[PDB]
RNA sequence: UGGCACCUCGAUGUCGGCUCAUCGCAUCCUGGGGCUGUAGUCGGUCCCAAGGGUUGGGCUGUUCGCCCAUUAAAGCGGUA
RNA sequence: GAACAUGGGUGAUAAGGUCCGUGUUCGAAAGGGAAACAGCCCAGACCACCAGCUAAGGUCCCAAAAUAUAUGUUAAGUGGAAAAGGAUGUGGCGUUGCCACAACUAGAGUCGAGUGACACUGCGCCGAAAAUGUACCGGGGCUAAACAUAUUACCGAAGC
């Protein structure tokens, strides 16, 4: 009946759709999007290249493959097999 | 519809049976009591009329009941009044008028209906004495399933 | 005597055995005697 | 009244209970431990309303070494009020406890007072406990 | 310490709780010569560990072949019951 | 499991048979008393009924050392025959006799009276005290105990009439 | 004293007092007790016991509450 | 939108409370079982029949079908409603040890036959007080017509 003290929270933002955007083994187009995230977790590896610090692209067409680097790090690539 | 014999009047005879409960545990004798009086003992038994014998006791001071039920199962009864809970009666009211302690156990198991009050006033129990239907030439059923 | 739920024999002297609905206990003295409550 | 000092958050969430032990099934800094049977909350109200007891059945006699402290600062609302409108000011601290761990820990002193001094301690904590004889 | 154990059975179903109520432990043999080929012990036996080893030491085996000195090194000891299970042997080459 | 084999002599003034479920003792020290003794497998094969009826039943060992003292009392009772002495605490009790109907007193403006039973002998060497005796301490014992009774004593001050000896709480107070 | 908002807003309409009740036991009086730091009268805590009893006034509207004079006693509650 | 079962937040590991997540049923679903009970268990009605086999649940009487068989467990009517505790309750699991332990007594000698802490238990016991009337087995009643297993036979829906 009393009026509360009340809440000094209640602020978020909007979900950015991070992550995965093509399967590893699949066909692609030169110029699609294969990752989105902020900071490099995965690398560019072959064919492809790193955008404005995000947005890992395919550069030629091709299936692409998922791999291990050095010890600890990732990478993407595409090959031209048809 | 078909071929279903039914039961009726002018058709179906009763005869007359004689138990004793020297040595029976009452609910025992009663359950196989209410069967031969709702007749479910015959071949031509309808649901629809009223089939059947009559059962006469000559033993209702002579009922046991094992555990501690002649001391505990207090029998209750209201008269509709402010407080008018009636229990004088225990386990031990075989002693005073027992022929109601049978009667009442196998007025337990029978239908509610108006045909199941008519079937429960074919039943005759005495407390030792020896029962004064002799015109009625009763058979001596004693030995029970 | 006294009732607690308690029941134990209590001093050097109470010694217990199972009635009824009691395990009350026997002894020589009214200052340490109970039954079940 | 075992507490911390500093705390980076003091509204948390409830802990889990559920399962058996993880750490602290044994027992070290004396011959003699108190082992627990089932799953609650104690809430450091009764561990100084059960060592200081148990001490003034040991007359300030051996020493003690407890097993358990509580981290989780638990809250609660003062007067009924409606519900909803954020969370109430921490009031107390609890510690979780599982089947399979020993509480108390005491060294020296003879197996009757250990025996006698357990179960007087016992008698406060809402988890239902059983003696330890240190069996390698 | 003359204590003997058997090579039991594996693809268990976790059927085996109530099968052991009645005694048994598992135990398995480290060492070259053989391999984790697992042997089945039982506790009323072991009531009289208490003058076989102590803790550190010999034990015979007796398992089919190869019976020669093992040790039962690590502890696996269970809350709630004071019963056991796994307890384990290996070889002394 | 209590008192198993612990098959005792009957040398009686008496003789005991055995048809029913009972004994019955007749003997010139104790003539024709029982009630029913044990529905237990009972044998009495040249002097004495030592039967042994029950084990293995939790109620056996109960019953054993029940049943056979049913029988041994009776018999021992009926052959011995023995009640001891009560006492006599303070100054005026009226001890005396009129048949089955003995008289004391307490301190009551009115002496009230009690009277007894048969089979229970009505013995009197009293006068300001009791000593009694009969048969069967069944029938004995609560006649002793209504007798016990009466003024419960001064459980300060000394004054009633009990039974052979112990002490009683002695209290004190303003 | 509160918390929740499931029946009722084409109406489930009112706190004390008066009149008349009925049920409970967690017992105020009477009764049967073991135990008292109970000698006796008395009284304190506990156990069993629900049949019937359980007063007239002064003072604010008081369901409260204090006071006056009695009585074997002036118990606590549920029943819109 | 609602309940039920799970995974969390919030509140008091309060609510037939409140807000999200994953399923099913009700909503829009009749039929059989849970004494009566939209949401729980089994199962989806095109129409006729005085045909047959089954599911959950059941087979002494009310009321269809075993007063079936073999084995144990239980003396409270437990079954047929709560907890910390308490203890000369117990059927099973291991001890420990006198060849004394029941009547010995220090706050020493015998006679004749079982004694106990401890540990895991399975079933019981006490802890257990409310207002119209017995008053949660549904009722009569039951020492098996109860519980834990095994194998069977039969009954049972608008399912086949």
């Amino acid at each position: 009946k009393k009026g509360v003290s009340s809440t000094k929270n209640g602020r978020d933002s909007e979900s950015k759709r991070l992550g995965a955007k093509r399967a590893d083994g699949q066909f692609v187009t030169g110029g699609s999007i294969l990752y989105r995230q902020r900071g490099t977790k995965i690398y560019p590896g072959e064919n492809v290249g790193r955008g404005g610090d995000d947005t890992l692209f395919a550069k030629i067409d091709g299936v692409v493959k998922f791999e291990r680097k050095g010890r600890d790090k990732k990478q993407v690539s595409v090959y031209a097999v048809a | 519809m078909r071929q279903t014999f039914m039961a009726n009047e002018s058709n179906i005879e009763r005869k007359w049976y004689v138990i004793d409960a020297e040595g029976q545990t009452l609910g025992r004798l009663s359950s196989e009591v209410a069967s031969i009086l709702r007749g479910k003992n015959k071949v031509t038994y309808t649901p629809h009329v009223d089939t059947g014998d009559y059962v006469i006791v000559i033993n209702a001071s002579k009922i046991e009941f094992t555990g501690n039920k002649e001391t505990d199962k207090v029998y209750y009864r209201h008269s509709n009044h402010p407080g008018g809970i009636k229990s004088i009666t225990a386990g031990e009211l075989r002693r005073t008028n027992p022929e109601r302690l049978i009667e009442n156990s196998i007025k337990g198991m029978l239908p509610s209906t108006r045909l199941g009050e008519k079937q429960g006033k074919k039943l005759f129990v005495y407390g030792g004495a020896e029962h004064p239907h002799a015109a009625q030439q009763p058979e001596n059923y004693e030995l029970r399933g | 005597m006294k009732v607690r739920p308690s029941v134990k024999p209590i001093c050097e002297k109470c010694k217990v055995i199972k009635r009824k609905g009691k395990v009350m206990v026997i002894c020589e003295n009214p200052k340490h005697k109970q039954r079940q409550g | 009244m075992l507490l911390p000092k500093r705390v980076k958050y003091r509204r948390q969430h409830r802990p889990k209970t559920t399962g058996r032990s993880k750490g602290g099934n044994y027992v070290t800094f004396g011959e003699f431990g108190l082992q627990a049977t089932t799953t609650s909350w104690i809430t450091s109200r009764q561990i100084e309303s059960a060592r200081i007891a148990m001490t003034r059945y040991m007359k300030r006699g051996g020493k003690v070494w407890i097993k358990i402290f509580p981290h989780t600062p638990y809250t609660k609302k003062p007067l009924e009020v409606r519900m909803g409108a954020g969370k109430g000011a921490v009031e107390g601290w609890i510690a979780v406890v599982k089947p399979g761990r020993i509480l108390f820990e005491v060294a020296g002193v003879s197996e009757e007072v250990a025996r006698e001094a357990l179960r007087l301690a016992s008698h406060k904590l809402p988890v239902k406990t059983k003696f330890v004889k240190r069996e390698e | 310490s003359l204590k003997s154990i058997i090579r039991q059975g594996k693809q268990t179903r976790s059927d085996l709780k109530q099968l052991r109520k009645s005694g048994k432990v598992p135990a398995v043999v480290y060492g070259y010569g053989t391999k984790n080929v697992s042997v089945k012990v039982d506790e009323v036996e072991f009531i009289k560990v208490i003058r076989e080893v102590g803790r550190n030491g010999v034990i015979e085996l007796g398992v089919g072949s190869k019976t020669i000195k093992v040790m039962v090194a690590d502890y696996q000891f269970d809350p709630l019951k004071n019963q056991i299970t796994h307890i384990d042997f290996l070889a002394i080459n | 499991s209590r008192v198993g084999k612990k098959i005792i002599d009957i040398p009686s003034d008496v003789t005991v048979t055995f048809d029913g479920n009972h004994v019955t003792v007749k003997g010139p020290k104790g003539e024709l008393s029982r009630t029913l003794n044990e529905r237990m497998t009972f044998k009495q094969e040249e002097n004495t009924i030592e039967v042994v009826r029950p084990s293995d039943s939790k109620e056996d060992r109960t019953n054993h050392g029940t049943t056979r003292a049913l029988l041994n009392n009776m018999v021992q009772g009926v052959s011995q025959g023995y009640v001891k002495v009560l006492e006599l605490v303070g100054v005026g009790y009226r001890a005396q006799m009129q048949g089955k109907d003995l008289i004391l007193n307490v301190g009551y403006s009115h002496p009230v009276e009690i009277k007894a039973e048969e089979n229970i002998t009505f013995s009197v060497e009293k006068n300001t005290v009791v000593k009694v005796e009969g048969i069967s301490k069944e029938q004995v014992g609560a006649l002793a105990s209504n007798i016990r009774s009466v003024r419960p004593p001064e459980p300060y001050k000394g004054k009633g009439i009990r039974y052979q000896g112990e002490y009683v709480r002695r209290k004190e107070g303003k």
